[PDB]
């Protein structure tokens, strides 16, 4: 069983336990993956380059 | 010499649309790194302040 | 059918050594699996330098990883074209190096060496025609340094005729990191002299500065680095995998490039190398694509051909191009740069062409440079050998696992001999 | 009382390889070859016989408590380097020390 | 894998374990009853615990971990209270009579009752590893537990386990702040007896510490869990190599090679950096130079020794996080063309670095800002020989007059072990002194 | 969609967890590579499942 | 490409069977929905060449 | 030949067929269906956007 | 103490006895316009 | 204070002194030699030292 009294002792009020971060928020996105403008998005001229 | 000429153009517009997919690439992780600093700093000003701590 | 045995230690050797294998293996089409998925027969030919035969269509390295610790060779496993490699070539310790050369080499490389050469021995024995081996490793470490040396002496013992290449990424001029390095490179090139057939000194200095200035690079990573010197592995090596022109395989380069057997530190460099916004402002010619092989900046070793000589100069190159083109840039460039090479050997040029340029390219191009600017290297890892050596730090740990002060004056009386050596032949002059 | 090697397999059974971080004992690797008919050398009680070679070792073996440790221990520096003579002849005498009293206390 | 074994000896050892464990628990995503919070798949499935954490057949983390001390108030606040399932209660260990400030108390009396169970225990783990890396013994210069059987453990351990890593965190005696009253006595009584029996220790004090909070983190009156939170943030960048991947690893048995250039001088410094707060993180662009440059700094070093006053022998900068190698070399670049940072003439190779891809985690309701970047500086320098001097002016102080010695006497230890033990220090202080030049 | 050059290599910067699997490791006195079942940060690998 | 569009409905289809104020529209749900629907356009141009 | 050969005479958007082209899952070769203009980024700037 | 003050180093870190010689000779003038104990430090400023 | 800047200014021209003696190495092989410029400038070093 805990033990309700660990707010007078300096261990249990700087030990308390909280859960972790996880530093990016669900709605970060990564515009790297966009695709590309369509000047650059063309098609490979070279096919067979063996 | 016509066939020759259209594979040396061919081989440099493939480079011409590789660097430039490359350097579009570069400024969209460098507004992504932007992007991570701001949320970085708003996640300091949300979790982090004095009130909060132990 | 000729093969290469690569050997690869150290947790540097093992990083470059990966990235050097995945190069290759997306050259040659190999996927993640390990199966061929590639489009011509020529990437399909000539597989089994680097590959075996595994399951069918799968193709496996013929790597051997070493490490006295389990580091990065867990990373490599569990990262990207890390499952190709046969899970029983990994030979690992528990114990760690610590970045001692005693540790890598007497007492506690000793465990392992039975195995590492059980593993290179039987993937040796399966080659019809061994042609060499390849070790990836860095002379500042202990696994890299103590480890790799004990391998070259005993590979050198049981195979005394096959060519021995090491890369061995060598000290920095401008910070350490590593702070008894002087110690690990004296005692390694010590050996390294006397064992390997040819050694590519490479500078992560120059690393930096060809990314910074060559390839603008905010955000180089060691990741560009090792594709860099992937690069220069498969342009040295290209000539075996595909057919050209003019063919150069590993026996000739060393051939070609040492007149003396005491001197085969070269300087690997890797063309066209271009700022990311620059490809529309050039034009690629065999003329920018040789200047900008022999430019100053564009090697991967520190020091400067300006302050040296070059005693003799490699180039591979790679792509559909004009072998008169490639002997009268040759030819110009030697002319112009007649202060620059040794009077009393003519043609201080060894050509190579290979018809099958990397992906994405039209051209590229391997330099590799045996100069006598290499003493600039030599003479800093001497003084920063003997500016601790003449106070004895760091080298109670070196006592304490047991080897003698006449082995560090022996290294350091062979490096000077190296050194003096190199000078002779920078400043002798043909009549 | 018998660790006689395993040959292929020394590399294996290695105390830092079987998670023992402790020094390990040193047995008797590669055994040797005698010609037969070995003297009894004995009785049926347990005894050594007269004019027998007997040990001077303690018959309950070596082995100190926490209680009869020397006050001072020497550090086993194995190196004597950069090290003055004083410190290599004052290492050397709590060495002798060490030595002399865990050979007086195992006999 | 890479097992370690962390000894947390005395009151400030068991104290800075509980702020330790409690960041090791929020990295691997332990809970405080050692088990994941998914199932065995998702949220984990990896072994990187195995460093410090052990897994039961069930899939139950216990850490490997030793807690010591001689009085019981301490380690039964452990035994109840938030980490109560996580600690395994062998690994516990506590006595009746604590040393009460008494490096004979704690080496010959009560610390000499318990060293038999303690070894037990530490071999029980160290059989339990597989591969272990050191010992990470965390102690004071204080006095009782922390000098008597810190050094007892570690001349046991030097007798049996050969030359493993033994690395010390030990908390040195500030240069005006001092609790204790006999902390002079026995810190030289502790440093002369652990000279021979150790490898590296780093060395981190409170009061350079307690002026860093005041100055860079703003909280005018912070307090010893704020001070274990700094001091578990150096150790966890530290061990951090032999958990995440990283550019350049850096093992324990590197440190003492990197870090040891003569036998006996083996007591590096350290420093955290950016140890700052979030208000004043939002004003910055923390970047490699930046926080290189604040550990360079003569004002966030975490042991009152000014860098100003000796030389430089080795230089571990332990980088963490986003950390690129190009600009940590253009960074220590312009730190070696820097005056003020002074490095000695035999060591033209005076840096070693290591890079480790994982950000600095923190700590929910902690002190620092959450940064991308971090740097443990850890170095060798002349400049503790002030301290050292210092100290050995305290003990001539309280040894002229010879008060505070008829305790030691008549509960056990020989008074000639204060003059070797002097001598040693001065031996020590001339040590330095030579290698300086 | 770059073909595979040097200068054309780019990373994940929102990548938050970076651990190390300890896929390699011993046994009682052996050596036992054993198959990775997961990979850096702690996703499941894509190559043999 | 088959597999995926079978994850992404079985996710959404198990997490439609959660309590009261646990039916959230979670920033999850959203992406899960645009999956379903790259999914498909995916399949689509790959028909159009299988075609 | 009147190109290269490592290019293609025909494109990315040239490839049709010469005989009657099959019906395959609704999808024809040569046909474009909906040019579908609606897929221009949302290049604003706004959350939610590209 | 004077007691402690006489004590020669524990280590010898300089090979030959004349070149500790000729180092703390002009060390023990080094150590003027210095900064701390032993004349280990910068040499202050202006 | 005047005496430690008059020092400071002695150490600065002991560091000009060996820059000099670095820049006049540079100098291409053929002039080298023993100079009586390069005797002042040990005379100088020598003096500055004193
Ligand atoms: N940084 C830090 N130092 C502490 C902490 N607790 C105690 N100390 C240091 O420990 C010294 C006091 O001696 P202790 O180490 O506690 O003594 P002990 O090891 O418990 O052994 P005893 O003397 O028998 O109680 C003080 O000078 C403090 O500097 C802590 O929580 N954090
Ligand atoms: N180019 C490159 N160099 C590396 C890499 N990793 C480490 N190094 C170099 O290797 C040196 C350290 O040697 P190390 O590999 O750690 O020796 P080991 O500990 O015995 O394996 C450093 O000087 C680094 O510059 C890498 O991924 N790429
Ligand atoms: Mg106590």
């Amino acid at each position: 069983d805990r033990r309700f009294d660990l707010h007078q002792t300096s261990s249990g009020r700087g030990l308390d336990y909280r859960p972790e971060y996880y530093f990016p928020a669900s709605d970060f996105k990564t515009t790297i993956n966009n695709p590309l403008p369509p000047q650059l998005a063309k098609q490979d001229e070279i096919i067979k380059p063996f | 010499e016509q066939r020759e000429n259209d594979r040396e153009e061919a081989f440099a517009s493939d480079m011409i649309r590789n660097d430039k997919i490359s350097e579009l690439l570069q400024r969209r992780q460098e507004q992504d790194i932007r992007n991570l600093n701001s949320a970085m700093n708003e996640f300091r000003d949300l979790h982090q302040q004095p009130e909060g701590r132990r | 059918m000729r093969e290469i045995v690569h050997m690869q230690a150290g947790q540097c050797g093992n990083q470059i050594g990966a990235k050097f294998w995945e190069v290759i293996s997306d050259e040659h089409g190999i996927d993640p699996t390990g199966t061929y998925h590639g489009d011509s027969d020529l990437q399909l030919e000539r597989i089994n330098v680097y590959y075996n035969e595994a399951t069918g269509g799968k193709y496996v390295p013929r790597a051997v990883l070493v490490d006295l610790e389990p580091g990065t060779m867990d990373s490599v496993r569990s990262g990207p074209f890390g499952q190709i490699f046969r899970p029983d070539n990994f030979v690992f310790g528990q114990s760690g190096a610590g970045n001692n050369w005693a540790k890598g080499h007497y007492t506690e490389g000793a465990e392992l060496v039975d195995s590492v050469l059980d593993v290179v021995r039987k993937e040796a024995e399966s080659c019809d025609c061994l042609q060499g081996f390849q070790l990836t490793h860095s002379l500042g470490g202990g696994t890299g340094s103590g480890m790799g040396t004990l391998l070259i002496s005993k590979i050198r013992e049981e195979y005394p005729d096959r060519i021995m290449n090491t890369f061995s990424v060598v000290p920095s001029p401008k910070v350490s990191d590593t702070v008894v390095e002087p110690y690990n490179a004296t005692l390694s090139v010590h050996q390294l002299v006397e064992n390997t057939d040819e050694t590519y000194c490479i500078d992560n200095e120059a690393l930096y500065d060809i990314c910074f200035r060559t390839l603008k690079l905010t955000t180089p990573t060691y990741g560009d680095l090792n594709h860099l010197v992937s690069a220069t592995m498969s342009g040295v090596t290209t000539c075996l995998r595909f057919p050209g022109q003019l063919n150069a395989d590993l026996r000739k380069l060393a051939v070609n490039m040492v007149p003396f057997p005491r001197l085969h530190f070269f300087m690997p460099g890797f063309a066209p190398l271009t700022s990311r916004g620059s490809q529309q402002y050039r034009a690629l010619t065999v003329p920018e694509l040789t200047q900008q092989m022999f430019d100053a900046k564009n090697m991967m070793a520190a020091c400067d051909p300006r302050h040296g000589r070059y005693l003799t100069v490699a180039a591979i190159f790679r792509g559909r191009m004009s072998m008169k083109e490639v002997d009268e840039q040759m030819l110009n460039v030697q002319n112009k740069n007649s202060s620059y090479f040794v009077e009393w050997i003519p043609n201080n040029v060894k050509t190579a062409v290979c018809d099958i340029p990397p992906r994405g390219l039209k051209m590229s191009a391997t330099f590799i440079g045996n100069s006598t600017a290499i003493q600039e290297l030599f003479k800093r890892i001497s003084e920063q050998f003997t500016a601790m050596f003449r106070r004895k730090a760091f080298l109670h740990w070196y006592t304490g696992e047991g080897m003698d002060e006449m082995e560090f004056t022996e290294a350091e009386s062979n490096m000077n001999d190296l050194v003096s050596e190199y000078q002779q032949y920078q400043d002798a002059t043909a009549e | 009382s018998s660790h006689f090697s395993a040959n292929q397999y020394k590399q294996a059974f290695d105390s830092r390889r079987l998670q023992n971080s402790q020094i390990p004992q040193t047995y008797k690797e590669r055994p040797s070859s005698y010609e037969g008919f070995t003297q009894i050398i004995a009785n049926d009680r347990g005894h050594l016989k007269q004019g027998v070679p007997r040990s001077k070792d303690s018959p309950w073996g070596g082995f100190v408590g926490t209680w009869e440790m020397p006050k001072k221990i020497p550090g086993n520096v194995t190196t004597y380097m950069s090290r003055g003579d004083p410190a290599i002849d004052n290492i050397q005498k709590t060495r002798a020390e060490h030595n002399e009293y865990m050979r007086q206390a195992v006999s | 894998m890479r097992e370690c074994i962390s000894i947390h000896v005395g009151q400030a050892g068991v104290q800075i374990g509980n702020a330790c464990w409690e960041l090791y628990c929020l990295e691997h995503g332990i809970q405080p009853d050692g088990q994941m919070p998914s199932d065995k798949t998702i949220g984990g499935g990896d072994d990187s615990f195995n460093t410090f954490f052990s897994e039961t057949g069930a899939g139950k983390h216990v850490p490997r971990a030793v807690f010591v001390d001689l009085e019981p108030t301490v380690v039964d606040e452990v035994r109840t209270g938030t980490y109560r399932q996580l600690f395994h209660p062998e690994q516990l260990i506590t006595g009746k009579e604590d040393a009460a400030n008494n490096y004979a108390r704690g080496h010959y009396t009560i610390g000499k009752e318990i060293v038999d169970l303690v070894l037990d225990r530490i071999r029980k783990l160290a059989d339990q590893c597989t591969g272990l890396q050191g010992f990470l013994i965390f102690h004071s210069f204080g006095g009782g537990t922390g000098s008597g059987f810190a050094s007892l453990l570690m001349e046991r351990l030097s007798v049996d386990y050969g030359k493993k890593s033994k690395l010390e965190f030990a908390i040195y005696p500030a240069p005006q702040i001092s609790t204790a009253v006999v902390e002079p006595y026995n810190t030289i009584l502790t440093t002369h007896t652990t000279l021979e029996h150790s490898d590296c220790a780093f060395m981190v004090d409170n009061e350079a510490i307690y002026d860093i909070c005041r100055r860079n983190l703003d909280i005018e009156r912070p307090t010893y869990t704020n001070l274990n939170r700094l001091i578990a943030q150096i150790v966890s960048s530290i061990t951090a190599s032999l958990r995440f991947d990283g550019a350049l690893n850096v093992d324990l048995t590197e440190f003492q090679t990197n870090l040891v250039p003569y036998p006996r001088i083996h007591f590096p410094l350290a420093t955290y950096a950016p140890v700052i707060s979030a208000e004043k993180a939002y004003h910055e662009q923390l970047s490699v130079a930046e926080i290189t440059n604040a550990c360079f700094e003569p004002a966030n070093q975490m042991v009152k020794c000014d860098p100003r006053h000796g030389k430089y022998m080795a230089c571990c900068m332990l980088y963490r996080g986003d950390v690129v190698p190009k600009d940590v070399n253009a960074a220590i670049a312009t730190i070696k063309t820097k005056r003020t940072i002074q490095f000695v003439d035999w060591c033209p190779t005076g840096f070693k670095v290591g890079i480790n891809y994982q950000p600095p985690t923190v700590v929910p309701g902690g002190d620092l800002a959450k940064v991308q970047r971090a740097v443990c500086m850890l170095s060798n320098t002349t400049a503790i020989a002030e301290a050292w001097a210092r100290l050995d002016h305290k003990f001539d102080l309280m040894y002229a007059k010879r008060a505070f010695v008829h305790w030691y006497v008549g509960e056990g230890m020989e008074e000639g072990e204060f003059s070797e033990a002097r001598e040693d220090l001065a031996a020590l202080e001339k040590d330095y002194e030579e290698v300086g030049v | 969609a770059l073909p595979f050059l040097p200068g054309n290599s780019f990373t994940d910067p929102t990548q938050r967890k970076f651990h190390r699997s300890q896929s390699l490791g011993y046994k009682n006195g052996y050596a036992l590579p054993a198959r990775p079942e997961v990979g850096i940060g702690g996703e499941p690998l894509e190559v043999n499942q | 490409k088959e597999a995926p569009m079978k994850v992404a409905q079985t996710r959404l289809d198990h997490r439609t069977h959660r309590p009261n104020v646990e039916l959230c529209r979670d920033p999850a749900q959203y992406r899960m929905v645009q999956e379903v629907g790259e999914i498909q356009d995916s399949i689509d141009k790959l028909q159009q060449k299988l075609a | 030949r009147p190109l290269p050969y490592e290019c293609t005479l025909t494109s990315r958007e040239t490839i049709r067929p010469r005989t009657e082209p099959p019906e395959v899952d609704g999808h024809i070769s040569g046909v474009k269906h909906v040019p579908s203009q609606w897929d221009v980024p949302n290049l604003s700037g706004k959350p939610g956007a590209a | 103490m004077s007691r402690f003050s006489r004590q020669l180093p524990h280590l010898e870190t300089f090979r030959s006895p004349n070149a500790h010689h000729e180092a703390f000779a002009h060390h023990a003038t080094d150590c003027t316009a210095r900064t701390g104990t032993f004349g280990h430090g910068i040499y202050e400023s202006a | 204070e005047a005496l430690e800047k008059q020092l400071e200014h002695i150490r600065k021209d002991i560091a000009l002194n060996k820059m000099s003696t670095e820049i006049r190495c540079t100098r291409p092989s053929r002039e080298r030699g023993r100079d009586g410029a390069d005797n002042v400038m040990e005379k100088e070093f020598r003096h500055l030292h004193q």
